[PDB]
């Protein structure tokens, strides 16, 4: 009745996706073999027996991360159709992602897409998770994206983007792939969340006290925000709330649709007594800079806009106290021709614990998606680079070779300076 | 944290540095092998401020031997104790500075200062925080003083923020176990004074005596020496590896014992000290211990401190006790010796008292006294000096070498400086 | 509803916020695990389970001896988010702990104490525990109070600090600090308790027969005094007393706010028979100088106000007549100018002996704080040993090559002085 699709591209699309899928069989008590021993419409089809597979797609062009999925624990969960292979992988190259390889499975993967929609009545959106570094992340998202909002006129559209971190880099092109891709993506995602490696690391070290984390932690916390931000569709609430009533109430511009995303209660299992989980003090522990997941503070800009997801026992009177003290305060100040600035939805279901994992259970959770003024800051910086690995004009002879014009990267330099300017022309204040 | 980088230089210096890192391996329960056995959690809590734990649970000294010749690392490694060090720690030339100072500072060092600066930096990464450098040398070979020397100014040119221990032995007024000694005494002596945090000047006469008379032994060998010193040593750092009532670290002792920064050559004193048979006939008080520490018989250095007076005092506690009997152990001795202490300097005794003993006794004590009376002490040795200055016997050796008699003028003039200072701060007020 | 919230700098902080916190979980029947097998609501907050914590701050530069808290028997009950630690000491130099160190961390243990302020509702003040002698004493409680009291305007802000002895010292550069920190403090501490360690050492010694006493035994003598300190707010009584009252009728001028604290009853347990312990005869005992906690004969001053706080079962009938007859004396002599110089307090219960402890259990007791103008003579002595440790210039050097100038070193001299006359004029009598 409310069905939304999933696309994973690149190593950390499928990584995600594993953790993810993960968190939602835990959910809906599913076990790896489709059984359980309504809810999971949403999510999950039913085959003939009682045996459920998740409406997912994974795509890649290296074949070694979705043999590792084949060979892992959720083998028998996933329906070998999906699972698409390619031969070579783009290497950090936008252009083998974009023009030369990406046109060998974009058909395959547009078919897939079709056949999934067709059996579905209630499409809500579509899910699409993917980096940025990699050049199958940059490539094969602007394709794939480019074809969907073609063939869909107005559906929904969300991304799960892992920006690039400002100075822990992994990849020696990420500007190059990050630009494009970004200028290609302005004009069709509707909502893209930002995410960066280095502002997880940092939670988990020292919120979590996990000295050495790995790459499967950050997955599992992606998870819970996507957990999250669904349990209004996958579940009732004294208050619920659906995507379109996101993208209306944080999309002031149609440009502007860059929020970032932010969770709490997150404290280690040693210490889940101590404190008592106040409502009040998760929304600090939200609203604290310290705890949002992308590198900039927010003290330097004007949240335009927010919303809060509660799940859990929770009530809206003493939520709504907490949210009017909030505004009481200073530092945390808005537009000035927006006189609130404030979304809330309320979910009966708490999270749940993944096992094996690193967090605490609660009975109280909230994530927060914030479209704020400060994320404007990270794109300069990533000019920055780019400007100078191309004043020297390195690197562009493999782009050049793959089929690309230099124009290109100058038209997206435009762009990437007019987004900025909107941004910054936006944090103004208004005329009398 | 607030890790300890150990140095030593001079044949002294590596034997000194072998029984102490022998006591301290005791200490903490090491085996040769490195591996711990212990059944004190508060060894390993603190073990890496000396130790550093690789994998399969070894733990190493983190010690730097160094020397020029190979002898005295030979015996190292072939000796117990010696397995459980890093093999490319020993850092060692081939010929041996040979009681040339000029050899020692201007040859010879320049060939390995490069191997011993690449070890120390790696080390100093290797450890979380810095907290200080302890030298073991002596002043009367030309490896110890000279590479001494140069290691310190190259290091303090390098690290102007850590504080530096030196545990100098001086030689001796009557017996001289050198001829030229004088010369590079006086040169070490200076850079010293110019480049460093604290000196422990400690005479083979003293521990002579010491040993001897106190200890009633007839043969007192080197190893008894050394194993003096390291006890000493360990006394004066395990206020930082373990906890304490009132504990005390490498920083607040330099704030409280140097009220100028020239100033900072101290004397150390340990108690108790009963022979085999002597143990069991004496109560084991602080009035005892705080009695023993104070008497010229007792002091580590050739140099009554009647002769002068105490600028500062230090002590420091093992094994438990009460606070209010050493407090009034300090008010009684500083009423009865009011004619030994500055007068400008009220309350000048600092008290840290820490709470694990010395292995099999029950209590131990700890004095560091900085006085006056040590000015003395180098008179002599310029006198010495002098006398050889004047002839200009053995001159030629340093001279062929690079050095120039200016170098022993200043020297000598920075020296005669020095005890000035000492003796008009004695006198005042 | 009534919350009030402690601190504890360096060591003896640290060992004295033990022996307190021990004395508080034994009163409220509190297990070292927050269980209790409001009248807690005062210190300690409850998680959503039955387990309590108590409003505590620690903070050290020196990480042995939070170690040695965590490692100790109350290390459940403690939240670890408190235990701040650094790491290398201020080690007996202010300059150090003022300028250098203390900024590493004056940031985190500031927003530890907003957000515990946060969680509060009826915060009522500060209970700073601190040495003088130690650098980290002296330069963190300067810092931390400064910054308190930039921050909250008008709140109840209390110091127990460890004056050093006249004679028995430990440092030596005891007379710096303690100047230091004590120009600092005048304008900040809204009330100070002077605390020495030779005055405690007597008392145990002759009074409980004790020989040879340790830190743990003057630890305990300070618990208790501060338990029936906040008696009258943790409890309820025929005539209760606030802080606020405390400090309406103990501070006749603005600067005047250094009173001394006394106890009584402190016999041993072999003595508790042998005396019927009268409430005139714990009257005499405490207005004894003999059991004034700090090494000054208050006959050679005049009291300017008096304070006495009874626990358990006492009558006021018999309570005003021992005080009357008390006036009645002429060497306990107050201001011309003051008619009444006594303040009364009563709280139905009785203190509880600490298990494994040297005191009896006794039925009533009585705390004194006193402010006179005898304890002025103290501080002329500390300047006495400055001024010889200052006329030499010794020591100096490590606090200029740490960022201080002697200009300040004369400056607090010259408010020591001023702060001396300042008490030798008021104690005076008026013309006329
Ligand atoms: N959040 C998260 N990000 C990851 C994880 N693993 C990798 N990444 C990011 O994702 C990028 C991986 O590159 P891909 O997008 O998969 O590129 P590719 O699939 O290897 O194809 P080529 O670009 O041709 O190499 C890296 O730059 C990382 O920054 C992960 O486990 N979690
Ligand atoms: N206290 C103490 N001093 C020692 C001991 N052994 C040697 N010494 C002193 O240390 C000095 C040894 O000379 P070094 O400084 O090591 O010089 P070196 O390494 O032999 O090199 P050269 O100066 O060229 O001979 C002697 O002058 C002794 O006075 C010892 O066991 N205990
Ligand atoms: N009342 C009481 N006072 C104590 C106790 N232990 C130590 N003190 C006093 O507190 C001081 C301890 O120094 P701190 O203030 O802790 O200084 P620190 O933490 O060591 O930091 P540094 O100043 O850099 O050395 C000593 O001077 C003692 O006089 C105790 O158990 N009870
Ligand atoms: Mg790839
Ligand atoms: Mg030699
Ligand atoms: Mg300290």
């Amino acid at each position: 009745m409310r069905e939304c699709i999933s696309i994973h591209v690149g190593q950390a699309g499928v990584q995600i996706g594993n953790a993810c899928w993960e968190l939602y069989c835990l959910e809906h008590g599913i076990q790896p073999d489709g059984q359980m021993p309504d809810s999971f419409n949403t999510f999950f089809s039913e085959t003939g027996a009682g045996k459920h597979v998740p409406r997912a797609v994974f795509v890649d062009l290296e074949p070694t991360v979705i043999d590792e999925v084949r060979t892992g624990t959720y083998r028998q969960l996933f329906h070998p159709e999906q699972l698409i292979t390619g031969k070579e992988d783009a290497a950090n190259n936008y252009a083998r992602g974009h023009y030369t390889i990406g046109k060998e499975i974009i058909d395959l993967v547009l078919d897939r897409i079709r056949k999934l929609a067709d059996q579905c009545t209630g499409l809500q959106g579509f899910l699409v998770f993917h980096s940025f570094g990699g050049g199958t992340g940059s490539g094969f998202t602007s394709l794939l994206m480019e074809r969907l909002s073609v063939d869909y006129g107005k559906k929904s559209k969300l991304e799960f983007s892992i920006y690039p971190a400002p100075q822990v880099s992994t990849a020696v092109v990420e500007p190059y792939n990050s630009i494009l891709t970004t200028h290609t993506t302005l004009e069709h995602s509707d909502c893209a969340f930002m995410v960066d490696n280095e502002a997880i690391y940092d939670i988990c070290r020292r919120n979590l006290d996990i000295e050495r984390p790995t790459y499967t932690n950050l997955n599992r916390l992606i998870s819970q925000i996507v957990s999250s931000i669904t349990a209004s569709l996958r579940f009732d609430g004294a208050l619920n709330v659906d995507l379109t009533n996101f993208q209306t109430n944080l999309v002031p511009y149609p440009r502007i649709h860059f929020p970032l995303a932010t969770y709490a209660p997150v404290i280690s299992a040693e210490k889940a007594y101590h404190e008592q989980l106040s409502v009040a003090e998760i929304t600090n522990a939200c609203f604290e800079p310290a705890n949002q997941m992308v590198k900039c503070d927010p003290r330097h800009g004007k949240y335009m806009a927010c919303c809060l997801l509660y799940r859990g026992d929770v009530v809206p009177k003493d939520v709504n106290a907490a949210i009017a003290t909030i505004k009481t305060k200073r530092s945390i100040q808005f537009v000035d021709w927006c006189p609130t600035g404030f979304k809330v939805g309320i979910n009966y279901q708490p999270p749940t614990v993944v096992p094996g994992g690193d967090l605490a259970k609660v009975q109280r959770a909230v994530c927060m998606l914030s479209n704020t003024t400060a994320i404007a800051e990270a794109w300069a910086r990533l000019d920055h680079k780019f400007d100078l690995m191309y004043a020297k004009r390195a690197f562009v002879h493999w782009y050049v070779g793959e089929g690309m014009e230099e124009g290109e990267f100058s038209e997206a330099r435009e762009d990437m300076a007019a987004l900025e300017k909107d941004y910054e022309e936006v944090g103004v204040d208004s005329v009398e | 944290m607030r890790e300890i980088v150990h140095i030593q230089a001079g044949q002294c210096g590596n034997q000194i540095g072998a029984k102490f890192w022998e006591v301290i391996s005791d200490e903490h329960g090491i085996d040769p092998s490195g591996n711990y056995v212990g059944d004190s959690d508060l060894q390993l809590e603190r073990i890496s401020v000396y130790y550093n734990e690789a994998s399969s649970h070894k733990y190493v000294p983190r010690a730097i031997l160094v020397d020029l010749e190979p002898g005295t690392m030979d015996s190292v490694r072939s000796g117990a104790f010696g397995h459980l060090f890093r093999p490319d720690n020993f850092i060692f030339g081939q010929s041996g500075a040979g009681n040339n100072w000029a050899k020692g500072h201007y040859t010879e060092g320049a060939e390995l200062v490069d191997s011993v600066l690449d070890v120390v930096r790696k080390e100093c990464e290797n450890c979380d925080c810095l907290q200080g450098f302890q030298l073991t040398h002596s002043l009367g070979g030309g490896t110890g003083s000279g590479m001494g020397t140069l290691l310190i100014s190259k290091v303090r040119e390098e690290y102007p923020d850590r504080i530096m221990n030196t545990f100098s032995v001086v030689p001796s007024p009557k017996v001289s176990d050198t001829v030229v000694e004088p010369y590079n005494a006086t040169l070490s002596i200076h850079q010293l004074v110019e480049n460093t945090d604290e000196t422990y000047c400690i005479d083979n006469e003293a521990l002579y005596d010491i040993c001897f008379r106190t200890l009633k032994l007839a043969t007192p060998t080197y190893g008894d020496l050394n194993h003096l010193v390291s006890a000493t040593m360990s006394g004066v750092t395990t206020s930082l590896r373990f906890p304490g009532q009132l504990n005390a670290d490498l920083r607040k002792l330099a704030v409280n014992m140097v009220p100028f920064p020239r100033l900072h050559f101290f004397m150390p004193g340990f108690a108790p000290l009963t022979a085999r048979g002597s143990q069991q006939y004496r109560a084991l008080t602080v009035p005892e211990l705080t009695q023993q520490m104070f008497d010229a018989k007792n002091m580590m250095a050739a140099c009554d401190p009647r002769h002068g007076r105490y600028l500062t005092v230090a002590t420091v506690f093992r094994g438990r006790m009460s606070m209010k009997e050493v407090d009034e152990q300090m008010l009684a001795i500083q009423s009865k010796n009011s004619s030994y202490f500055v007068e400008w300097i009220p309350n000048n005794v600092k008290v840290a008292v820490c709470d694990i003993p010395p292995r099999g006794l029950k209590m131990s004590s700890t004095f560091i006294g900085n006085s006056t009376a040590i000015q003395e002490l180098f008179k002599r040795i310029s006198e010495q000096f002098t006398a050889m200055f004047r002839r200009k016997a053995f001159l030629h050796w340093y001279t062929g070498e690079g050095m120039d008699e200016m170098e022993f003028t200043e020297a000598e003039s920075n020296m005669n400086d020095l005890v000035s200072e000492y003796q008009q701060y004695q006198d005042a007020t």
